[PDB]
């Protein structure tokens, strides 16, 4: 699961609202050799700490905007999960471990088009079908 | 001085002393929208009166009527009766809309009105409520000149 | 004149069509019009 | 000479056969 | 230490980098691709925190080129005071400042637009001017146009020695970043060396210049039989029938002052606290005694801050010290830190520092505004009325774009110059940590008064159309006083020295030859609904300015909204679209915002005072106003505002053809045209206009004369940053020739 | 003209925090079915040309109505 | 739930995946690139929409389309 | 043809010589409007007759559209001079004015310049080298 202490941050606004307890919360998890201060993506500054720090951010966009930051504090080993209400805690970021800039292997081409972009048909191809002129099977 | 809410500086909110107060924790979690102990009746029942009272004050002396005597509180009352219908026909509306499988979550404070029986049940407290009221400070509004009397003296 | 009148036939016919179809039928109207608007599937 | 009372009285339930064929209709086009 | 330093020589002098346009950013010097360089190069030329990187080399920059500035001021300085010298009747309207228009700026004999040379009085034929200069020149004590030619010469002279220390002080002695900050040695020579030396200086020139000049003109010495200025110092015996209490002598005179026996200064020094009878103004003994006043306040209070003699106050341990084991305890809600690390904001960034000091010098500029029609400070000022509307419309605006620039500055500082380190949880970390508690109740007190002003002013409309005059917000119908207003106008008439201090309060009717200078100006239920007006549109300024300042580091929507920068158009169209997201993009709102706010101001301004305080007085003392109460009925409707006040003042501008007035009746319909070609550029998006150039592009490819800059469509920001730069000009010119065709027809 | 000129992330982050206040306010019981947004990109350019067209019929539908049957 | 497809005019210079703000894009081996990779969208219902990834991507008529489709409460970034 | 009165006998436009001022704009240009067609109302109207107003029209035209195409064809002249130097990204913003003004007494005679390139088929682009959009 996850476990950390929270950084010193003397509460905000920009915080959690009624949508982390009832659809879904987020959870950034990072360790820090240092006591520094940071800026919340919920707007202000707060001091993280020297040993595991645990973060409960609202979307998935404001712990990449952290993880962004902590990136340029020489923190590459954040852990981002995802906290459905019943408390099932999945592992989402990295999910393989690996960094998605750099190149793994065993992972697809998942969602490719194997034409250029100019050559998908025309939406009077796809009319009165299910699918859409992006999804296009031929080509 | 401001702590986080309730112990979790993540929450997006603040224990200030307007929220978070003794005084004013003990007086919001006391009016009948947050009292401990009260059916969905009489939440509704004393929410209403505390309405349908004040309601028909501003068309009484600021309304179209105001230059009649007679005709100054009908026009009133009928502010507030349609104020109070209207309104207790949209939670009505509310409680059908809102309670089909998202019972304002099932997983809190500040609504603690959550099953669709606690909020049925609010329901005939409003109306109930805000047309006593609307009535009460009618009948105290037509019989003003009979009322100034018994205040004063005027009746020995 | 001081009073809204009407010479044409049935002329208490807009005395109660206009509160009804203006004020006191669209509340009623718009709570049909939200309970469809807002009704969930299964 | 306007028409009469009861010829209001007569286009209201004649109108009732639009008001009632306009809701089968609006049905029918299954909203 | 607060010792000098320099630096010999840092920036060579040469127009090589001159021929290289785009030096300054790494990506303009690399060439012009498309016609994008061509608008990069002015809209990054003063960015100096971009040209570099360091507080050093930034801070030389903006040292030398406000002498480049000041250089800029003293070249319009000069030519004020030019044609003050040579094409203008300063002759003779110092002769006769009531039949005599202000003038000048005579137009050349070509085109047929000599139409607009009117007749001024006098044979001369000119452009009646609205500035005031006439008006403030007399206060000076000018009286021939040989002393305007050579304050106008002294001037030019004065520009070449401002430009000449910018080139110093960047390419000879440039300081260090050591020098620029000691800004407690900076306010010492600021409140006391600048600000109280040059109320020291002026106290100087009134009481030997411009006290005994505007005596004798009182006496109507019709000048050929009054002095030159230098004739009240070289001759003492003539400024004696003239006060005759003090003694005036070369140091017989001044030893009343060192041996405290004031009682000799007391005939021009006075206290007296009104208009001027014959001229209008206020007393130049009362406005005399005033500088020598702030003089003596301005020097003591530069002596507060402390230099290195030991002595003074610091200002860093004046803001580290407001912590809150020392506060009063009701207000102890900001901080165990307090505002520490506050003055490493306002000393190592200047965009703080400009943020602060355009909102002073804006709020400052409308506070001068409205003192300057009520305290009328120039002799026959409020009685050209053409000059009384010009001077509080040209300060109001003024004054309300240094407001939106001072919220400019505040959220640059915040994208740029914002550090999360030396501000943890002082007193601007926990405003961000709250900045949806301050922008909920702020949009709610919008939304609060613009049905409390704006919908009481569509009840009234709606009663007036119903023919129910009896069921409206009127002084006869339901009435909504001043009660709080009209209660301030009760005070500072009943603490009064002995002369009703501004009679727009009440008492007296200043009337000082055939139009009326002051009134009271009586506060209604038309004057409640019109102050809400004011309170609703300055608090929607404040508050798309404000949003734009604490969402500028982060939102809920974009979370990294300080990378993107400050002058960004959008983060795409995700997030249902999230366009219009950046900081600029409520400084471009709050234009529209200032401009809606200030075209109110100086609307009731205008109405308020041609209905109840303008007008002529006859030989009984009724007075007629100019458009005759006319505020205090119609003003409630907003239909009496379309038909009372811009239908009918407008008479004036609409048939201003053949006659003097007739650029003023082109101003006004090539005003409406800008306006409406503002609507281009806001309404509509780039990517129309880039796929027209593209079929535009092709009908040059056609016939071999495309150009190798290639054509693009404007940017997004650049599209909406010329949308609001000619909505607020053609909305402007539109209202100034409708304030200045109504009034110069007038007088 | 507001929207017209004002466009989507103005009113986004202006709702976000008029979301804020409600829910952390007491005695407002109502809470939104579904969330509050600023209404879209292509919806706000058709709400803004359909009062831009109708306070252009009901100005000119008004003037040239009232400026010949009064003045004939 | 938007779609990102990605073509084969793709020259894995990982840029659109660096610019991505949500973790939609992620390098996966290819063969039709000196860099050897090419874009994978497997997390698309963490798709934002804000075409980023489309400002980066330096191939002419870029190799990565976002298309906006229906937009849900992790697709319009609502927090409350 | 039309009631277009010459302005000699125009009796709404011998007011307009009436009473009037003199300086330079009102009383020399208003003789030389006489000869001008004016209607009832005595302001002198632009008609297009068949021979009385043949050459009347064409100054304008002539004169203009040379000078139209003067501007046109030093600026045509230029951006080709520029292009075959191969420096015309630097020599847009920073005029050659020994050139431009080469490539203006170039075009002191452009319209038999003109049809020297329209027989020799070089005043337009073909088809095929131009930039266009899928279509
Ligand atoms: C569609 C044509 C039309 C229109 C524009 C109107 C308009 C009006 N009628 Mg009506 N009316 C109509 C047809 C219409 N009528 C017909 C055919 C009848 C015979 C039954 C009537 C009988 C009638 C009476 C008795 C009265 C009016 C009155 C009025 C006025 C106020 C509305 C009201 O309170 O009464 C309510 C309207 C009704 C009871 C009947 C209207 C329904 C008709 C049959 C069809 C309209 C529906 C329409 C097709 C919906 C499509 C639009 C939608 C997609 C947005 C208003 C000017 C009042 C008046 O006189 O003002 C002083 C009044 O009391 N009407
Ligand atoms: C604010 C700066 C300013 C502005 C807007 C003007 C504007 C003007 N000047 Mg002026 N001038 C200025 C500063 C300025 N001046 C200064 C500092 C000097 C002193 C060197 C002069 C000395 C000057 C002279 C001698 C004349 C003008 C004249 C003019 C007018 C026409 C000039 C032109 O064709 O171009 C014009 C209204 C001309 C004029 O007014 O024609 C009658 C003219 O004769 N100016
Ligand atoms: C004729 C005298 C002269 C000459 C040849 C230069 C030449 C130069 N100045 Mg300059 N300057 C001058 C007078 C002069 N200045 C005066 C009178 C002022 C006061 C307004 C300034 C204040 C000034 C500033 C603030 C800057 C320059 C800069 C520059 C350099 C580039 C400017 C450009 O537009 O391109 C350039 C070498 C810029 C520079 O040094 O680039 C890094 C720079 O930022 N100058
Ligand atoms: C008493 C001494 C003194 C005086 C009079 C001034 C005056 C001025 N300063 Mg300066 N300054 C001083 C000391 C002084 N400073 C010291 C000790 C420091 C070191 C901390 C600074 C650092 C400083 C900076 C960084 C800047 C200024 C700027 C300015 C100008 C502001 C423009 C304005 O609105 O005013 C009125 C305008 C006038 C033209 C008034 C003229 C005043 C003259 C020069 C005084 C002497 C004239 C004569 C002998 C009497 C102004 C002329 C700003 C500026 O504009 O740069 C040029 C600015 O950038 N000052
Ligand atoms: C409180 C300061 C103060 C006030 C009220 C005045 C007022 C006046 N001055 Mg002035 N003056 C001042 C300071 C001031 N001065 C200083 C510091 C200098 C030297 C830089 C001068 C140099 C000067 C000259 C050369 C002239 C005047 C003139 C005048 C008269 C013209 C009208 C006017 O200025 O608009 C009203 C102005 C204001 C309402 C405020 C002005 C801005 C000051 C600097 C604010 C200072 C902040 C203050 C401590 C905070 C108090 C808050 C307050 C602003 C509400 C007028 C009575 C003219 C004159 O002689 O008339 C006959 C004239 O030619 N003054
Ligand atoms: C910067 C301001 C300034 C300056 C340069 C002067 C300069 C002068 N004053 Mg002076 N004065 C001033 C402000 C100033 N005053 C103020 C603020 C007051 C108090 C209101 C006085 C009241 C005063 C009196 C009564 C006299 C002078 C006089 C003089 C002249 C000779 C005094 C002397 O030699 O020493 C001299 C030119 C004397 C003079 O020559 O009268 C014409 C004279 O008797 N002054
Ligand atoms: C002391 C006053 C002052 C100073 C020094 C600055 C300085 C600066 N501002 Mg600024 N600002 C001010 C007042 C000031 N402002 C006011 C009063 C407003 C409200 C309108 C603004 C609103 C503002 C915005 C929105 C922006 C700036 C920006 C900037 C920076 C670059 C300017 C530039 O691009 O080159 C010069 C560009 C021009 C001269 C083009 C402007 C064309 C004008 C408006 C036409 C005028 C019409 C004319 C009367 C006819 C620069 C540091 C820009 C920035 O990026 O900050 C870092 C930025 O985007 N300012
Ligand atoms: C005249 C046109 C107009 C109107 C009516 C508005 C109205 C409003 N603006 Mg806007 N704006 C406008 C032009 C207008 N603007 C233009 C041209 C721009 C271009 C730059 C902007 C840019 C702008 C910004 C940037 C902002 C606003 C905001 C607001 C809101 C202010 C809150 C308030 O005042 O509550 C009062 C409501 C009114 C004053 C509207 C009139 C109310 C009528 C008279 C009563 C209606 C009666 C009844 C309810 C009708 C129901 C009948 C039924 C049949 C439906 C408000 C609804 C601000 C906001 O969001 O507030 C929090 C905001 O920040 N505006
Ligand atoms: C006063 C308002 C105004 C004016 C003058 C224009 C003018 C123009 N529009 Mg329009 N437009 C407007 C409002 C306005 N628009 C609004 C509110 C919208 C809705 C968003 C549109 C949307 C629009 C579109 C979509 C298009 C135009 C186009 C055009 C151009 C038409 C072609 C032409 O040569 O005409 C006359 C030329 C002029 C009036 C230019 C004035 C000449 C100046 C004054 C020269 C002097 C300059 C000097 C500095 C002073 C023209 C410049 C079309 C276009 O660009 O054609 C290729 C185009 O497709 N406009
Ligand atoms: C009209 C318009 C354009 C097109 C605007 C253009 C092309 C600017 C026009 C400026 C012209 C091109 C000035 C160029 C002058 C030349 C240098 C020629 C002068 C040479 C002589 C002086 C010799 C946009 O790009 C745009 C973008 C976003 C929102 C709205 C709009 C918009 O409304
Ligand atoms: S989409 Fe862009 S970043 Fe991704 S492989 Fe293609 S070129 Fe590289
Ligand atoms: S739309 Fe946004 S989140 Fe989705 S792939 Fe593009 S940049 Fe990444
Ligand atoms: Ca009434």
């Amino acid at each position: 699961t996850l476990s950390g202490q929270t950084p010193i941050f003397g509460g905000s606004t920009g915080g959690l609202l009624k949508k982390a307890e009832v659809e879904e919360k987020y959870a950034i998890t990072w360790t820090s050799p240092k006591e520094q201060v940071f800026e919340m993506p919920t707007g202000g500054a707060a001091i993280m700490r020297q040993g595991q720090n645990l973060l409960y951010l609202a979307r998935k966009e404001q712990c990449i905007a952290l993880g962004g930051q902590l990136r340029k504090f020489k923190i590459t080993d954040y852990k981002i999960y995802r906290i459905y209400p019943n408390g099932e805690t999945v592992y989402i970021h990295p999910a393989d471990g690996v960094f998605p800039e750099k190149v793994n292997q065993g992972r697809e081409k998942v969602r490719y088009n194997d034409r250029r972009i100019g050559q998908n048909p025309s939406p009077s191809k796809v009319k009165f079908s299910g699918i859409a002129t992006y999804d296009a099977p031929n080509s | 001085i401001i702590k986080p809410f309730k112990g979790d500086p993540c929450l997006g909110n603040l224990s200030t002393p307007i929220n978070d107060s003794p005084l004013a924790k003990a007086f919001i979690n006391n009016l009948p929208a947050y009292r401990k102990g009260l059916t969905p009746f009489m939440r509704g029942l004393e929410i209403g009166m505390a309405h349908g009272y004040f309601l028909v004050g501003p068309e009484v002396v600021i309304g179209p009527l105001r230059e009649s005597a007679h005709g100054a509180n009908l026009s009133g009352l009928i502010t507030a009766i349609y104020i109070a219908v209207s309104a207790c026909l949209g939670i009505s509306i509310f409680a059908i809309t809102t309670f089909q499988g998202n019972p304002k979550g099932s997983y809190d404070s500040l609504r603690p009105l959550r099953t669709r029986e606690e909020w049925s049940q609010l329901n005939g407290g409003i109306f109930l409520g805000a047309m006593g009221g609307a009535i009460f400070a009618y009948l105290l509004l037509e019989n003003f000149d009979a009322l100034d009397a018994i205040l004063r003296g005027a009746v020995n | 004149m001081t009073q809204l009148t009407g010479d044409y036939a049935a002329s208490w016919l807009p005395w109660i069509m206009i509160p009804l179809v203006f004020y006191i039928l669209p509340f009623p109207v718009f709570a049909i019009l939200f309970l469809w608007i807002q009704k969930e599937a299964s | 000479m306007s028409i009469s009372d009861t010829q209001v009285y007569i286009a209201l339930v004649v109108a009732l056969v639009p008001g009632f064929l306009a809701w089968r209709l609006a049905t029918e086009l299954y909203k | 230490e607060v010792r000098v330093v320099v630096d010999n020589d840092p920036v060579p002098t040469s127009f090589q980098k001159w021929s290289q346009p785009g030096h300054f950013d790494r990506t303009l010097a690399k060439g012009a691709k498309t016609t994008t360089w061509i608008w990069n190069l002015h809209a990054n030329a003063h960015d100096f925190d971009t040209h570099t990187s360091d507080l050093e080399d930034i801070s030389r920059k903006i040292f030398a080129a406000h002498f480049g500035h000041l250089a800029v001021v003293f070249i319009w300085l000069s030519g004020m005071y030019f044609h003050g010298a040579r094409f203008s009747n300063f002759e003779a309207w110092m002769a006769n400042p009531t039949g005599i228009k202000p003038s000048a700026q005579v137009v050349w004999p070509i085109f047929g637009q000599e139409i607009l040379n009117g007749d001024m009085g006098g044979g001369f034929h000119g452009i009646q001017i609205t500035s005031g200069l006439f008006q403030m020149w007399r206060a000076a004590g000018f009286t021939n146009t040989f002393q305007l030619y050579c304050t106008a010469i002294g001037g030019l002279v004065m520009a070449a020695l401002m430009l000449f220390a910018g080139w110093f002080h960047y390419h000879k002695r440039a300081p260090k970043l050591e020098w620029f900050q000691n800004t407690q040695s900076m306010l010492n020579h600021h409140l006391a060396g600048l600000l109280g030396l040059g109320s020291l200086g002026w106290t100087g020139h009134l009481i030997h210049v411009s006290l005994p000049t505007n005596k004798l003109l009182d006496t109507g010495v019709a000048l050929k039989d009054i002095p030159l200025p230098h004739e009240f110092i070289l001759n003492p015996s003539l400024m004696n029938k003239l006060y005759p209490h003090a003694d005036w002598g070369f140091v017989k005179g001044v030893v009343p002052f060192f041996t405290l026996q004031w009682g000799h200064f007391t005939d021009f020094l006075t206290f007296k606290g009104g208009l001027n009878p014959v001229t209008g103004g206020l007393w130049l003994t009362d406005v005399a005694h005033h500088h020598l006043a702030i003089a003596v306040m301005f020097i003591i209070a530069g002596h507060m801050y402390r230099t290195n003699w030991g002595i003074g106050h610091s200002i860093k341990e004046m803001l580290d010290d407001a912590r809150t084991p020392n506060m009063l305890p009701f207000l102890s809600f900001i901080g165990p830190v307090g505002h520490k690390g506050l003055f490493e904001v306002l000393t190592t960034s200047w965009h703080a520092q400009l943020s602060i000091n355009l909102a002073m010098l804006g709020s400052l500029s409308i506070i001068i505004a409205h003192h300057m029609y009520a305290m009328p400070p120039y002799p026959y000022l409020a009685t050209d009325y053409g000059t009384v509307v010009s001077l509080f419309t040209h300060h109001v605006w003024i004054g309300g774009f240094l407001i939106v620039g001072g919220a400019a500055h505040a959220a640059i500082y915040m994208v740029r110059d914002y550090d999360p380190e030396q501000n943890f949880n002082n007193v601007l970390d926990r405003v961000l940590r709250h900045r949806d508690a301050i922008i909920s109740h702020l949009a709610w007190v919008c939304q609060f008064l613009g049905f409390h002003s704006f919908a009481m002013y569509c009840h009234n409309d709606t009663m007036r159309a119903f023919g129910r005059p009896q069921d409206m917000f009127s002084d006869t119908g339901i009435q909504l006083q001043p009660v709080f207003a009209q209660w301030l106008q009760h005070i500072h008439t009943m603490t009064i020295l002995h002369d009703p201090v501004s009679y727009a309060f009440g008492g007296g009717v200043v009337a000082v030859g055939g139009k009326v200078a002051m009134m009271p100006i009586t506060l209604g239920t038309a004057d409640f609904l019109i102050h809400h007006i004011h309170a609703f549109t300055i608090h929607v300024t404040v508050l798309v300015l404000l949003k734009g300042v604490l969402f500028a580091r982060s939102s809920r929507l974009i979370p990294d909204k300080a990378n993107l920068g400050f002058r960004f158009p959008c983060d795409g169209p995700g997030r249902g679209g999230t366009c219009q997201v950046s900081a600029w993009d409520h400084v471009f709102l709050g234009l529209f915002w200032m401009y809606n706010s200030l075209s109110m101001v100086i609307f009731h301004f205008f109405w308020k005072m041609q209905s109840d305080v303008w007008g002529t007085v006859g030989a009984d003392g009724v007075v007629t106003h100019i458009t005759g109460g006319n505020f205090a009925t119609s003003s409630i409707t907003n239909n009496g505002w379309l038909r009372d006040f811009l239908w009918a003042q407008s008479t004036q501008v609409i048939t201003s053809y053949n006659t003097s007035l007739s650029a003023y009746g082109l101003m006004f319909l090539g005003g409406h045209f800008i306006f409406g070609f503002s609507l281009m550029f806001l309404f509509s998006g780039r990517g129309y206009w880039q796929e027209l150039i593209e079929s535009i592009v092709w009908a040059h490819n056609k016939l071999k004369v495309a150009p190798a800059i290639q054509p693009r469509a404007l940017s997004i920001i650049h599209g909406r940053a010329v949308g609001v730069a000619h909505y607020l000009l053609g909305g402007i010119v539109t209202t100034w020739a409708f304030f200045l065709a109504r009034m110069t027809a007038f007088g | 003209f507001m929207f017209l000129i004002t466009w989507r992330g103005y009113w986004q982050e202006l709702i976000e925090t008029l979301a804020w206040a409600h829910e952390q306010t007491p005695l407002s019981f109502g809470y939104w079915r579904d969330k509050p947004v600023a209404l879209s990109i292509v919806q706000a350019r058709l709400v803004g040309l359909t009062h831009f067209t109708v306070g252009y019929i009901a100005t000119y539908g008004a003037f040239l109505i009232a400026s010949t049957a009064s003045k004939f | 739930s938007h779609t990102v497809k990605i073509y084969d005019t793709c020259i894995g210079c990982t840029q659109c995946v660096r610019a991505c703000p949500t973790d939609v894009l992620e390098m996966v081996p290819w063969d039709g690139c000196r860099a050897g990779q090419i874009a994978s969208s497997p997390r698309t219902e963490d798709c934002v929409g804000c075409k980023r990834c489309e400002t980066a991507c330096p191939t002419d008529f870029l190799s990565i389309r976002v298309y906006l489709g229906a937009e849900t409460t992790r697709s319009m970034g609502l927090a409350y | 043809n039309t009631t277009l009165v010459p302005c000699y006998k125009s009796p709404a436009f011998v007011e307009r010589m009436k009473n009037a001022p003199d300086s330079y704009y009102t009383t020399k240009p208003l003789k030389a409007y006489s000869q001008l067609l004016c209607g009832e109302d005595g302001l002198p109207r632009i008609a297009l007759d068949r021979l009385s107003l043949a050459v009347d029209v064409a100054i304008p035209i002539a004169i203009f559209l040379y000078t139209a195409g003067f501007i046109g064809w030093s600026g045509r002249s230029y951006l080709q001079a520029i292009k075959k130097q191969d420096k015309a990204e630097e020599k847009e913003v920073f005029i050659d004015v020994p050139l431009f003004i080469s490539c203006m007494v170039m075009a002191l005679f452009w319209p038999m310049a003109v049809i020297k390139e329209l027989l020799a088929g070089e005043l337009v682009a073909k088809d095929e080298e131009i930039p266009i959009s899928v279509r």
